[PDB]
């Protein structure tokens, strides 16, 4: 695709990679952040769906764990596939905007910059924090983003355009954990979901029929005395199963980590803790601008529950506003697209010329 | 080595006491003709800079980004970002404010002595 110089936007997640063209309203490509390599022989590699389909003869790996890159060779495969297979461009022809997790280690920010310029020869690049890009997509400069995906959840307070690092909280509880949990409780119901192929099925049950109850105990009750909340689901083979209270207990783990045997605070209290770490004078603006973002925030009912739980933690007079855009699965990507399209962005990129003068550490001065 | 906006409009911003208004137009910051100040297209997003003169010789800055009921996502996201960039350019001295159609702060409404007016329509989305 390409105004004058066409910029590209890559949003790399633990579970999914979202990639496209600056100026589009949505990612052109969305695929699993998976790299498959031969168990024995052909060097060779596979990415995404195709790696999954040949899993039986490949060793599969996730280069991003909890939002942080832990395998750079495999990350480079994701990137090479993104450019040549998914977007069909030559990277040396485009400025590339990439995204990162809050608190990304210094060394990792240097390495991304290094790979882009030295392995792909991008003429220009930029790295942006995911949460800040979602805040921008929602037309705000101050607010608190609750970002929950496949491997990690973060609560990121932002003021006048920048994250407040000291108040950011990380929660290793996200979509994967939820899928696994739905597997275990559907199993306990009498069904049996334990295999890789079954995991996939459950991920889909989770995405199609799960929901957050506004009142967990009242709902366990309704479910126990009625059959009204039940739903049927068709497995790939034609068999029909019945899902009941599992629909809402699964995402309840977001608000009650003890359900997963975890000792931490749930998303509502983590959001509250981040707000209380910020200057008392901006708290009103955080509470009134709680932006939900990421695939794990797509459960029906989650906004209403976040509203209820935050309203209970904060002084009754405090105005609470939960913003949960219908497109929040791609908010990070959309923010990146808007930012990279601005007439005033030209100046913000790290150019090849800057990179050749300072090396990878230029990233700590150019991208904050 | 630097990240300085060279957009002509940044050079004109906050030089003197007064009101400056720009409209987001297809990913760009574009001046509003001063005879049109106060007539806001509800299909658009805008950026307003109020510069007040201080005793000290320096200027006080209040940056407001106004969001119309029908503005597209690229427009509201760009107004917000342009606001951050203008504040930065001005050394972080602007105080930022989000203004939503129908819910504007009194200070913001107070800038338009003959009363702010809404009008339907506006420029097409940059997407
Ligand atoms: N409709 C849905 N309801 C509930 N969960 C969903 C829904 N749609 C997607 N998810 C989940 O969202 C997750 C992927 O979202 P996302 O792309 O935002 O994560 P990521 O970017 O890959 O992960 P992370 O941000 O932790 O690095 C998966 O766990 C997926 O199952
Ligand atoms: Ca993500
Ligand atoms: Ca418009
Ligand atoms: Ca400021």
């Amino acid at each position: 695709d390409g105004e004058d110089v066409q910029a590209l936007v890559i949003d790399n997640g633990s579970g999914m990679c979202k990639a496209g063209f600056a100026g589009d309203d949505a990612p052109r490509a969305v695929f699993p952040s998976i790299v498959g390599r031969p168990r024995h022989t052909g060097k060779d590699s596979y990415v995404g769906d195709e790696a999954q389909s040949k899993r039986g003869i490949l060793t599969l790996k996730y280069p991003i764990e909890h939002g942080i890159v832990t395998n750079w060779d495999d990350m480079e495969k994701i990137w090479h596939h993104t450019f040549y297979n998914e977007l069909r461009v030559a990277p040396e022809e485009h400025p590339v905007l990439l995204t990162e997790a809050p608190l990304n280690p210094k060394a990792n920010r240097e390495k991304m910059t290094q790979i882009m310029f030295e392995t792909f020869n991008t003429p220009a690049m930029y790295v942006a924090i995911q949460a800040v890009l979602s805040l921008y997509a929602s037309g705000r400069t101050t607010g608190i983003v609750m970002d929950s995906g496949d491997g990690v959840s973060h609560t990121v307070p932002i003021y006048e355009g920048y994250a407040l690092p000291h108040a950011i909280l990380r929660l290793d509880l996200a979509g994967r954990d939820l899928t696994d949990y739905m597997m275990k409780i559907l199993t306990e119901r009498g069904y049996s979901f334990t295999t890789t192929a079954e995991r996939e099925i459950v991920r889909d049950i989770k995405e199609k029929l799960a929901y957050v109850a506004l009142d967990f105990e009242a709902e366990m009750q309704t479910a126990a005395s009625s059959s009204a909340l039940e739903k049927s689901y068709e497995l790939p083979d034609g068999q029909v199963i019945t899902i009941g209270n599992e629909r809402f207990r699964c995402p309840e783990a977001l608000f009650q980590p003890s359900f997963l045997g975890m000792e931490s605070a749930g998303i509502h209290e983590t959001t509250y803790n981040s707000i209380m770490k910020c200057d008392v004078d901006i708290r009103k603006d955080l509470y009134g601008n709680v932006v939900l973002s990421g695939g794990t925030t797509m459960f029906p009912g989650i906004a209403d529950r976040m509203n209820k739980e935050l309203t209970a933690l904060a002084p009754s007079t405090m105005k609470i506003k939960i913003i949960a855009p219908p497109e929040r699965k791609y908010s990070v990507w959309i923010g990146g697209s808007i930012l990279a399209s601005l007439s005033t962005f030209q100046q913000m990129w790290i150019s090849k010329e800057e990179y050749d003068e300072s090396g990878p550490s230029i990233v700590h001065r150019k991208c904050f | 080595m630097g990240s300085v906006v060279e957009h002509p409009e940044f050079l004109k911003a906050g030089k003197e006491p007064g009101l400056q208004i720009w409209r987001v137009e297809k990913f760009d910051l574009v001046p509003v003709p001063t005879c049109l100040y106060g007539d806001f297209f509800t299909g658009d997003a805008y950026v307003i800079l109020k510069t007040v003169q201080l005793r000290n010789g320096n200027l006080q800055y209040d940056l407001h980004y106004w969001l119309g009921n029908e503005c597209s996502q690229d427009e509201s996201g760009a107004a917000a970002i342009f606001t951050v960039q203008l504040d930065d350019y001005l050394n972080g001295r602007a105080v930022q404010h989000r203004e939503v159609q129908g819910f504007e702060s009194a200070t913001f409404l107070g800038y338009f002595k003959s009363g702010l007016k809404y009008k339907k329509g506006g420029v097409a989305s940059g997407f």
